[PDB]
DNA sequence: TGCCCCCCCTTCGGTGCTTTGCACCGAAGGGGGGG
């Protein structure tokens, strides 16, 4: 005699009715595979039969299991979901390896039907009507109605969830020397226990589930590793990732390349060095899924790359709380960062990367720091902690950095690792005018009917210019002209200008932009010794800006 | 046996469903110890996925306090919870509170813990306590007493709490007390000892009702030390052509609050096409223009009042080298208050540090002097926020917040 | 031709000041992974 577990209260959206959307053909093989399934849930009672009285009805289907001789039941509950009230996710994150402590005995178990084992609620069950074909609809028919959560309900998830951990509570409490880590029906369970011992408490746990109608099977019950668990192999003293396939087509669609940068990315979090940039950019564009891409010189080297790190096998090791956490980071070019997370030197517990390029025009000191409160972040969910950071970055150039940036910045307690390429900032702006460089009134403008405009400048020695310019834009004939006095001036320039919009851009001292324009620019000042920027404003008379205003308008 | 007050969501409005971000182990822990107790206590009981609602929960600690506490952020069922108000438990506001020399702000939340909770209303409480690398799915609660941070429990506990302050209100008529969340404001003209004296009294005074985070902590204000910042125009014997464009640029600016204003004897000046650091002197007019500019910055922009209707917004600028510059405002460039802050804790080393310090040091003076916290306009990237304030957040209160980037083309609050 | 969760990369539309162009950001659809 099972302990029944309580059904948790299940209603449906305010003034919303079930569902009635019949079935859809379905292929003989399919029909025949699915009446012995539903018989077998009669006997065990899973599912009730009389279904006279009942308008509803949702289609059903049915696919294999993961490389298994065994059909997999599955019902379209979309339009019941839609009716259906919404419920709080209780699954917040994965678990991962690395956030594993090392245990002297270890076990992973699955509870067999696991959505079967748990009633559903009551009233509820008539919604989740559905019909079988008997004989390619000769005859009418079986219908069913649910006793149990079923798949492809959108409540079946968080409620199995929520009722695993409530029968489980009272073992972890009675038994504080274990640990369980619960992912739905598979389960992770480890002590340091003699093994004699940890045999025991597994039975006894065995035998818990058992009591609330939860069975462990042995043919999922792993008792000897390498144990198979979240798609890595779980050694005694180390772990990994289950291998990794990667499409050696030498025909690539755009379904091709996006399936190669998904499994690069799931690589990347053991095999260091992962890059993804030139792939990736492969896919950019408004291309069909079926379009063929000729791979480029840059994507061609980058997969390359990626192979040699994937040719050989890779392990991380667990964590020790004891020790403190150490992440590295490492500049990879183009906006590419990878970095590595250990305790002790060239034992990582994981690795990962950032190429995330947010904004039009950044710098590799703003990735650093994305790149940091990503890694951080991450150390949080999987130890509870912030790592020690050893950063490719001089304390003299951050200084400078964050102390004159007008944002609020910060990095937590790091180190600098000399290991080039070093993050610098590649110019600085002068806080007071030059005295006797050449001061460059710039200004730009352009008609917003015909987009053409004119940008040029005035100079305090006479110098003068202005450029026509077609298919633009007020804001970059205002760039245009900044890059204009940049050009004809000397090492040491003076440039005032009325446009906020560019000087925003500069003074943030950008390393890269989306925008060619934006990024002459940067080659310009890189180029300069001092350059002092400031901003007037317009039409009020102001010395070579009224007269650069009148030039270009 | 009390009756419960019965709460309704503002019409047309659902409950809160924020996720829960993740909690250092410091934190959780801490947590699991504070609701494990809770529990016990029936403060809190435990949930399933059936309830859609959620608000995140984390844990701080006060200003030189070495325990935790919990903190949940209400401000989302907040904005959806009845305003109070409407039924007439709206808590006045004193004036005279920043006119006190002094004034101790108390954690009264415990007392809220003794109050039940309407049974309808206690889903919209529901919270989560995370696990570190996700071993166990989320634990979910939700509150059958008054919590902490919620605005309806002040509101809901002022009828008990007016009659517990009865006898020390009447012994002690020149002392100033108000209520705000799990806060009270005590401020008082007399001497310090004799100040800390009478709060030391309030608090005993307490007790007598606690036997029929904790209480004894306390914190020392100073309102009537309190001042502004205004803007300033530099005094310079010589100005440069850069000098007489940036005062240009920032006088310009300036006359969208100061409407008499006038630049158009200055800008003459610039008349030429100078070299930006050339000395050009200032002319027979430019000299009378400028003296009148800074006559009118002395005096107080016109229209400008508090409309207790109206949020309050806070801006802050970084201004480097440990200062901070804030206006507060309901309507643009009518600005009830503008301040500067220095050497604050993190002061040349944690910029994060020192903006957080500058939200609550700016909360903390709104409530003061309008009962209101303001909505703040940062200058953040929201990532660099979220990954860190909670790590120096020493208020019971989190007030609201967006975020900005405004490069500082005119230095206008800071020279 | 299902359900729930996490991650990265691209696209796209809404939003607000740089303003009627441009920058930002969150949602979503593609992929990877887990059950
Ligand atoms: N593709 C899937 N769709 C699902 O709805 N599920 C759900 C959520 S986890 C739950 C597990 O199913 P049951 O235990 O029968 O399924 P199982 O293959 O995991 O386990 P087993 O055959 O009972 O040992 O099914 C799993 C899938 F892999
Ligand atoms: O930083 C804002 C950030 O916080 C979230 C979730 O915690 O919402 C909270 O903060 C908002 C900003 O003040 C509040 O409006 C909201 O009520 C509160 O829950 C996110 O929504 C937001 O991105
Ligand atoms: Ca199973
Ligand atoms: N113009």
């Amino acid at each position: 005699p099972i302990s029944p577990i309580e059904t948790v209260p299940v209603k449906l959206k305010p003034g919303m009715d079930g569902p009635k959307v019949k079935q859809w053909p379905l292929t003989e093989e399919k029909i025949k595979a699915l009446v012995e399934i539903c018989t077998e849930m009669e006997k065990e009672g899973k599912i009730s039969k009389i279904g006279p009285e009942n308008p509803y009805n949702t289609p059903v289907f049915a696919i294999k299991k993961k490389d298994s001789t065994k059909w997999r039941k599955l019902v379209d509950f979309r339009e019941l979901n839609k009716r259906t009230q919404d419920f709080w996710e209780v699954q917040l994150g994965i678990p991962h390896p690395a956030g594993l402590k090392k245990k002297k005995s270890v076990t992973v178990l699955d509870v067999g039907d696991a959505y079967f084992s748990v009633p559903l609620d009551e009233d509820f069950r008539k919604y989740t009507a559905f019909t079988i074909p008997s004989i390619n609809n000769e005859t009418p028919g079986i219908r069913y109605q649910y006793n149990v959560l079923p798949q492809g309900w959108k409540g079946s998830p968080a409620i199995f969830q929520s009722s695993m951990t409530k029968i489980l509570e009272p073992f972890k409490k009675q038994n504080p020397d274990i640990v369980i880590y619960q992912y739905m029906d598979d389960l992770y369970v480890g002590s340091d226990l003699e093994i004699g011992q940890h045999r025991t408490k597994i039975e006894e746990l065995r035998q818990h589930l058992l009591r609330w109608g939860l069975t462990t099977p042995d043919k999922k019950h792993q008792k000897e590793p390498p144990f198979l668990w979240m798609g890595y192999e779980l050694h005694p003293d180390k772990w990994t990732v289950q291998p990794i396939v990667l499409p050696e087509k030498d025909s690539w669609t755009v379904n091709d390349i996006q399936k190669l940068v998904g499994k690069l990315n799931w690589a990347s979090q053991i095999y260091p060095g992962i890059k993804v940039r030139q792939l990736s950019k492969l896919l950019r564009g408004t291309k069909a899924l079926t379009e063929v891409i000729p791979l480029t010189e840059e994507a061609e080297l980058e997969l390359a790359e990626n192979r040699e790190i994937l040719k050989e096998p890779v392990h991380g090791v667990y964590y020790d709380p004891s020790k403190d956490l150490i992440a590295e980071i490492q500049k990879q070019g183009q906006g590419q960062w990878t970095y590595q997370i250990y305790q002790e030197p060239f034992k990582n517990l994981k690795t990962g990367k950032y190429a995330r390029m947010r904004g039009a025009h950044t710098n590799d000191v703003k990735q650093l720091t994305e790149a940091v409160q990503k890694i951080t972040t991450e150390s949080i969910v999987i130890w509870g902690k912030t790592p020690k950071f050893k950063l490719p970055i001089q304390k003299e150039t951050w200084e400078t950095w964050w102390t004159e940036y007008w944002q609020a910045t910060w990095i937590p307690e790091w180190e600098f690792v000399n290991t080039p390429p070093l993050v610098k900032l590649w110019y600085q702006l002068e806080k007071e005018p030059i005295v006797g460089a050449e001061t460059f009134y710039v200004d730009g403008a352009a008609n917003r009917e015909t987009k053409l405009g004119k940008a040029g400048y005035v100079t305090n020695k006479g110098r003068q210019k202005v450029v026509p310019l077609t298919n633009t834009t007020n804001q970059k004939t205002e760039l245009q002209a900044i890059y204009l006095a940049l050009q004809d001036s000397g090492l040491e320039v003076n440039i005032v200008t009325n446009s906020q919009y560019a000087l925003g851009i500069i003074q943030a001292q950008p390393d890269k932009s989306e925008s060619e324009l934006v990024n002459q620019i940067i080659e310009q000042l890189i180029k300069k010794e001092k350059v002092y920027l400031a901003w007037v404003p317009a039409h009020k008379g102001i010395g070579g800006n009224e007269q650069v205003d009148k030039l270009v308008s | 046996p009390i009756e419960t007050v019965p709460v309704k969501l503002k019409p047309g409005m659902d409950g809160p469903k924020v996720k829960q971000w993740p909690l250092t182990e410091e934190k959780i822990k801490a947590l699991v110890e504070i609701c494990t107790e809770m529990e016990k206590e029936g403060k809190i009981s435990k949930i399933g996925p059936e309830n859609p609602y959620n608000t995140p929960v984390f844990a701080i600690k006060k200003k030189d306090s070495t325990k935790w506490r919990k903190l949940v952020d209400f401000r989302e069922l907040n904005k959806r919870t009845q305003d109070f108000w409407e039924v007439q438990l709206g808590i006045p506001h004193p004036a005279g509170l920043k006119k006190k020399k002094s004034v101790t702000v108390l954690d009264v939340g415990d007392a809220y813990f003794s109050v039940p909770l309407d049974e309808d209303f206690r889903k919209y409480t529901a919270f989560t306590i995370p696990s570190i690398n996700n071993e166990t799915p989320g634990i979910r609660y939700q509150y059958n007493v008054l919590p902490q941070g919620w605005k309806g429990s002040p509101a809901i506990f002022q009828s008990s709490m007016t009659k517990i302050l009865e006898p020390f209100k009447k012994q002690n008529p020149d002392i100033v007390i108000y209520q705000y969340m799990d806060d009270l404001y005590v401020g008082s003209d007399l001497e310090i000892g004799q100040h800390r004296t009478k709060i030391e009294e309030l608090r005993q005074h307490l007790l007598r009702w606690g036997l029929t985070p904790f209480l004894w902590m306390g914190y020392e204000l100073h309102p009537d030390k309190w001042t502004v910042q205004p803007i300033v125009l530099p005094e310079k014997d010589s100005w440069t052509v850069n000098d007489i464009q940036k005062l240009v640029g920032k006088l310009n600016w300036a006359s969208q609050i100061y409407p008499g204003i006038k630049v158009r004897q200055l800008s003459k000046l610039l008349r030429g096409t100078k070299a930006l650091t050339e000395v050009i002197p200032l002319t027979e007019e430019a000299e009378l223009e400028l003296a009148e500019n800074r006559e009118i910055l002395k005096e107080p922009v016109h229209g400008v009042y508090y409309d207790p209707s109206k949020d309050l917004i806070a801006e802050i600028q970084k201004q480097g080298q440990g200062q901070w510059t804030y206006q507060i405002y309901q309507e643009p460039f009518k600005n009830l208050k503008t301040g500067k802050y220095a050497r604050m804790r993190g002061a040349h080393t944690n910029d994060v540090k020192q903006l957080t310090e500058a939200v609550q040091k700016i909360t903390t003076e709104s409530i003061v002097i309008w009962g209101k916290t303001p909505k703040f306009k940062l200058p953040i990237q929201k990532e660099t926020w979220e990954t860190w304030w909670t790590e120096y957040w020493q208020a019971t209160w989190i007030p609201e917040w967006e975020f900005v980037n405004t490069p500082p083309l005119v230095k206008l609050w800071y020279q």
